[PDB]
RNA sequence: AAAA
């Protein structure tokens, strides 16, 4: 487990911490604008055969968070306080050092700070003759000073070097989702390496939205849809991140949607090894 | 029938205890004279056979197996069709039921304090724990009248016995905190579970039902309620939310009643149904586990098909034996068999819809859409136009709840019927519900009362309680957020209080029998179901007394209870009558408990026309904020810091800082009028403290501004706790919001 | 298609106090630090409103350059409450009336919605500028760390016309003289439209020099002032290879009136040689 | 999610 880590140093507020389903859609729309139609299909074939990306997770100044495995909920008592056991079950994102602890079913600590805030700003709509207003509210993810968001990449390097690294320079100047004409999804991209110490077992947590091909072990269900060139995507049951499959490669699904081209929904897994309890 | 004679015999065998404390007539023969005397007049010989269960329990007369025989020949088993085998078996079964269910009413919270005797009507005399042989005589007289009048059907006696025997202790001993109602309720529950398991008197005498996995705990729990009831956009009235909180209650009671009516059980088996989380006791036969699995697989599919992965019911069961209802050694066996089921609940909540098996497939129908009130997914139509604004399409089960929110005050109950009938408003997973206006079905749920009036003697009575105080509008219905925000002191806002009992699972994991758990769960239930509306009526001021109040408490306050349940509530209303109500409910929960349990409250003051998902996620976040700090707190108002308060801390502040600046009913003191700017600019001097707590400039500026709080103390700087200028935001800011802003 | 992205950078100078508000009236501020900022929507919609009024004046004189302004009469649709009956401000969002075109192929020829974006039904022409959010220049964070006041508190009053009774309120205004740092990213989607789009965007900016930006503007709370640093073209090949191919025009000391005529024949001669 |  040596992964490339893409860091998205934010220039403004995001609309949401991007799922893998809206990272892959953004990459496909970048590739279709800087390369062409016939190079999105080679991207899709590279992700079918090889590579996988994960969801975006928050970072805050050289500490990188990863989602909590669901493998710790059924045997959180055997790890061990009732206040600690409850706060240790509520929490969503573990630190990289703790996350590698909890993959082996060891006692771990939750971070005492979230790297962003869901704030809703009031906006207004004024008619041009009478300046007569109308409020609506708008939610967004407002980050701290050194904090931001990142995701991980496995697979070969010519796919990263020909597809994902140009896609990230394109999407820095047209954002990842949301009101990107208000300067919302925009960022500066920079790449590092991350290494993850992971136990080699039969079970794997998925760091991206799964959409499985068989029933997993422990899961946390997540309906979402999308919007593809104006057309509404039907709601799909992804598995949320941090969920335990065994040997389940996931699967992308092609949609119809009445367009000039097929629309793939990225339903692949991102496996890290995990140690389970007896169930 | 033996299967109802057993439950009635286990329900009327310790009825000889109030007639013996009264001193009318050996504790059992002097309790069987009651049933024997009642059997002749106003009734039949039905009551005559039920004196066997009082003569022959507690090891007083069931010796040698012959004194039963002359008396049971002296009565007629053939007139009721019972066998000499059957009723002689039912005596032993009721005896072991009482055995392995058992082991002034002292309070379950502080066992050092007792209860005065009362009836249970939620309209007078809040049973605060405190510190006569004729009051029992009046109890027995008024019980004799009711036991004369009522039907002998066991859904007709369980409303009677908890009117009267709730605050009566079962065994008169020191520190006994088990009600007599609940002792007899659980004795009957275990008796019918032994009979439906099929065990008999030779297994009773030979010591076989104990130490054999023969009982079955069923426990079920709703997951995802906060995204079911409060994920609602700006379309959707208050009456719509107040119909969401009574549609989830109807789903829950529907599932419980099919488990009872399909497993052949009575309502004595339900240990509790508080909070969307029920627990019942059942038999362990292999032709019952199959029925439970059918109930689970049908309820879960109706939940998936109706509310797509939004609400979920996690039903599990666990085989126990009779020896695990009590205490063996210093090892708690009921609280270990209950942690073996909580793990199955927890690991079943992580397989969130595994019963469906078509859940992860993609084969979608064409041309979906989305309701604007709740975000659903309805294909190419089936959206029905609303009757509020007929231009906007909504899903049909939002129309079914707008039309139910219209019929909230007019409602005496519900009738639970087969799903495709007339009058059916809303559907449960197994039944349709038709409201019971100003008498249809086989099962009539009747709210907030214990007396069946218009109900057929062929229908099942199920009494349920719901805290449903509301300010009524100029019409006869429910107020909206607009009428609530208008009628408040100060400016126009809306005060939305959540807030629940802290660390209660540790409290319920300490009970070492079901008879004790049933009492503790019923009292914690009845505080929020019943004794929270009696507060908002304006009672119990002898116990409540001094509270932070902006105005004299009105005759008819404007507060709408959205939910009030097992430990929590969610209450809206006039945003500066909600403020007095939070501290008033705290001061009454301190008194209802012995002081042993606490509650947190997150508060929010919203503009009246605000979406309800955000209006709920502000208060639900401020409850976690006021809860992870100290678990005895109150989030009084939003505040800035470098956030909540303790209760007694605020009520010690408000004795001091408030009565020197605030006169009453939204008016400041004399000569501090025309000095309103003195109250805001002090919050400027309060805000040089959050900018730097280390700079000491805020002392002489207060001394200057009061010359035109003032001094520091190392009592704060002994451990770096914040200064007294920091504990004045939530005391000045209320008085500013409720005087002319 | 796509041919590159023109990035316009510079500074805003709040010459008079700047007030936006956050629902005794606060100004909007970053929830973590606490400094103010100018939103991207509050800047973009003010630019769009100014250019809407300018276009509504010129629905007779631009019908040959821009078609589909022939489908509109100058006015508004508030009295006759049918949307897109034929007046210019044709769409009603909630209670107010905006000109937003109803289709793609009618908004490709309307100069407002070609640049600022339309919504329609089944169609949705997205925008073509990104008005990036504007934060204080690091000089004005250093002045914020010197303890200096970055906002003020201005007390105003209303006065009875006969008896001269004071009725005061307070507004929280940004200190006059402040500096924010803006960015506007235009997306070159069609190589014909680029000259007219950047000329219309600079026209919309120059109406904002003589108008205001949020808050009580006619009581003296606007007077924004654009101080450009540089433009960049960022071509299609730049996002492919990541070298330095982007033309950097330099206009470090130029105003938006000195930029529309002085540089448009001259500082864009290099960009028209690459299209 | 501290039995909503
Ligand atoms: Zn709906
Ligand atoms: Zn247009």
């Amino acid at each position: 487990p040596k992964f490339i880590a893409v860091k998205l140093i934010p220039k403004g507020p995001f609309r949401d911490i991007p799922r893998a389903d809206t990272l892959f859609g953004a990459i496909g729309n970048a590739i279709s604008a800087i390369h062409g139609q016939s190079a999105v299909e080679e991207l899709v074939d590279a992700f079918v055969g090889g590579a996988r990306i994960s969801s975006a997770f928050p970072y805050s100044g050289d500490t990188y968070y990863l989602p909590k495995p669901l493998s710790v909920e059924p045997a959180l008592e055997g790890i061990l306080r009732y206040t600690t056991a409850k706060r240790l079950r509520k929490a969503k994102y573990l630190d990289l050092k703790n996350f590698e602890l909890a993959l082996r079913l060891r006692p771990f600590t939750i971070p005492e700070e979230i790297p962003y805030a869901r704030v809703d700003v009031p906006r207004v709509v004024l008619d041009r003759v009478t300046q007569d207003s109308s409020i609506y509210f708008w939610e967004e993810i407002r980050f701290r000073e050194k904090s931001g968001v990142y995701f991980l990449y496995s697979g070969p390097r010519e796919v990263f070097d020909g597809y994902i690294a140009p896609a990230m320079r394109f999407l820095g100047d047209t954002g990842i989702g949301g009101k990107s004409t208000w300067g919302a999804g925009l960022f500066e991209v920079e790449f590092h390496e991350m290494k993850i110490d992971a136990p080699g077992s039969e079970y794997s947590v998925t760091l991206s939205n799964a959409l499985p091909t068989k029933t997993p072990v422990l899961w946390r269900l997540l309906r979402k849809g999308g919007w593809s060139f104006g057309r509404r995507k039907p709601r799909m049951t992804f598995i949320a991140e941090g969920s335990i499959v065994k040997n389940d490669p996931g699967g992308m699904e092609r949609l119809e949607l009445g367009l000039s081209h097929e629309v793939y929904v990225y339903g692949l897994t991102f496996p890290l090894g995990v140690e389970l309890p007896e169930g | 029938e033996i299967d109802e004679l057993t439950a009635l015999g286990g329900l009327l065998h310790d009825i000889g205890k109030p007639v013996q404390r009264a001193g009318l007539y050996d504790h059992s023969t002097q309790g069987a004279r009651f049933l024997r005397d009642l059997a002749e007049n106003t009734g039949r010989a039905e009551y005559e056979l039920l004196s066997l269960f009082s003569e022959f329990h507690h090891k007083g007369h069931m010796k040698n197996d012959e004194l039963m025989i002359r008396r049971i020949k002296e009565l007629s088993p053939e007139r009721f069709g019972l066998t000499m085998e059957d009723v002689l078996n039912a005596l032993w079964i009721v005896y072991e039921a009482d055995n392995l269910a058992s082991g002034p009413l002292y309070s379950v919270f502080n066992p050092g304090k007792a209860y005065p005797w009362a009836e249970l009507d939620f309209e007078k005399e809040l049973p605060v724990p405190g510190d006569r042989s004729q009051d029992y005589r009046e109890l027995v007289k008024r019980l004799w009248e009711e036991l004369s009048k009522a039907k002998l059907r066991s859904d007709r006696l369980l409303p009677v016995l908890e009117k009267y025997l709730t605050f009566v202790s079962s065994v008169t001993s020191e520190g006994n905190i088990i009600s007599l109602y609940d002792h007899m309720r659980m004795t009957s529950a275990i008796a019918l579970a032994m009979l439906r398991a099929g065990c008999t008197a030779e297994d009773v005498r030979s010591g076989r039902c104990r130490k054999e996995k023969r009982f079955l705990l069923i426990e079920g729990d709703f997951s995802g309620i906060q995204d079911f009831i409060y994920r609602v956009s700006g379309k959707g009235t208050l009456k719509y939310l107040r119909a969401r909180s009574a549609y989830l209650e109807l789903i829950g009671w529907d599932v419980v009643l099919e488990i009872l009516s399909r497993l052949g059980l009575t309502r004595a088996n339900v240990v509790f149904n508080a909070g969307g989380h029920f627990m019942i006791i059942a038999q362990n036969t292999p032709d019952a586990v199959k029925e439970l699995e059918e109930i689970r697989a049908k309820a879960v599919e109706w939940l998936y098909r109706e509310f797509e992965s939004d609400l979920y019911l996690a039903i599990e069961w666990e085989p126990v034996s009779g020896r695990e209802f009590g205490r063996e050694g210093g090892k708690n066996l009921f609280a270990e068999a209950r942690k073996r089921l909580k793990h199955k609940l927890t690991v079943r909540k992580l397989k969130r819809f595994g019963e469906i098996k078509g859940l992860f497939e993609h084969g979608h129908t064409e041309r979906l859409a989305e309701c604007p009130v709740c975000g659903r997914e309805l294909p190419e139509g089936k959206l029905e136009p609303s009757a509020s604004d007929p231009e906007t399409k909504v899903c049909p089960t939002c129309n079914r709840l707008v039309s139910l929110g219209g019929n909230l005050p007019k409602l005496l109950g519900f009738g639970r019927t087969a799903k495709n009938d007339a009058g059916v408003l809303v559907e449960g997973p197994f039944s349709g519900f038709v409201p019971y206006l100003q008498p249809v079905g086989e099962q009539i749920l009747v709210k907030n009362t214990l007396n069946p009036g218009e109900i057929p003697e062929s229908a099942q009575f199920v009494p349920y309680f719901v805290a449903d105080y509301f300010k009524k509008d100029p019409k006869g219905g429910v107020a909206t957020f607009e009428e609530l925000s208008m009628a408040s002191t100060g400016t126009r806002r809306l005060g939305v209080m959540k807030g629940d009992v802290d660390r209660l699972g540790e409290f319920f994991s300490s009970m070492d029998s079901p008879s004790k758990l049933a009492t503790a769960s019923r009292f914690m239930d009845y505080f929020f179901k019943g004794y929270i509306g009696a507060i908002i009526e304006g009672k119990f001021g002898y116990i409540i007394g001094d509270v932070p109040s902006l105005r004299d408490w009105p005759e008819e306050p404007d507060i709408v209870v959205v939910y009030a349940g097992g430990d929590a509530f969610f209450i809206v209303g006039a945003w500066d009558q909600i403020f007095e109500l939070a501290f008033r409910v705290r001061r009454a929960f301190n008194a209802y408990t012995g002081g042993k349990l606490t509650l947190s409250v997150g508060l929010g003051y919203f503009d009246e026309r605000t979406p309800i998902y955000r209006m709920a996620d502000v208060v639900s976040e401020r409850l976690d904020t006021a809860k992870d700090e100290g678990r005895n707190r109150v989030f009084v108002v939003g505040r800035s810091r470098p956030l909540s308060y303790e209760w007694n801390h605020y009520e010690e502040l408000w004795r001091t800082y408030a009565p020197r600046i605030y006169a009453g009913n939204g008016r400041l003191k004399g000569k501090l009028e025309s000095k309103k700017g003195l109250l805001w600019k002090l919050l400027e001097i309060r805000e040089l403290y959050v900018r730097d707590p280390n700079d000491v400039r805020w002392a002489y500026l207060t001394a200057y501004l009061l010359g035109r709080l003032v001094g520091i103390d190392t009592k704060a700087v002994e451990r770096k706790e914040p200064q007294p200028v920091y504990w004045v935001d939530g005391v000045l800011k209320i008085v500013l919001m409720a005087v002319r802003r | 298609r796509f041919y590159g992205k023109i990035v316009i950078k510079g500074k805003i100078k709040a010459v008079t106090g700047l007030h936006i508000g956050s629902q005794d009236n606060p100004v909007i501020k970053d929830p973590h630090t606490g400094l103010p900022y100018i939103p991207g929507s509050s800047l973009k919609g003010r630019l769009r409103s100014l250019f809407e009024i300018l276009v509504n004046s010129r629905l007779g004189e631009w019908r040959e350059k821009y078609p589909s302004l022939a489908n509109y009469s100058p006015g508004s649709c508030r009295p006759d409450n049918q949307e897109n009956c034929g007046k210019f401000f044709n769409r009603k969002i909630n209670r107010g009336w905006i000109h937003v075109c109803p289709d793609y192929e009618t908004a490709l020829a309307c100069p407002v919605c070609r640049l600022f974006g339309a919504s329609g039904k089944e169609s949705n022409f997205p925008s073509r500028i990104i008005v990036r959010d504007a934060f204080l220049t690091k000089e004005w964070e250093e002045k914020w760390r010197a303890g200096e006041a970055i906002t003020e508190a201005k007390i105003e009053v209303g006065i009875d016309r006969v008896t001269s009774q004071a009725n005061p309120r307070t507004n929280e205004r940004v200190v006059a003289g402040a500096e924010f740092e803006f960015e506007i990213i235009y997306n070159v989607e069609n190589t014909t439209h680029w000259r007219d789009d950047i000329k219309n965007l600079l026209t919309a900016m120059a109406l904002l020099e003589d108008s205001y930006l949020g808050g009580s503007g006619s009581r003296g709370y606007g007077k924004v002032k654009f101080i450009f640093d540089s433009f960049e073209f960022r071509p299609l090949d730049y996002y492919r290879t990541g070298k330095d191919e982007d033309i950097v025009s330099i206009d470090a000391r130029e105003k938006s009136v000195s930029d529309i005529l002085s540089g448009f024949d001259s500082l864009f001669s290099e960009v028209e040689g690459k299209l």
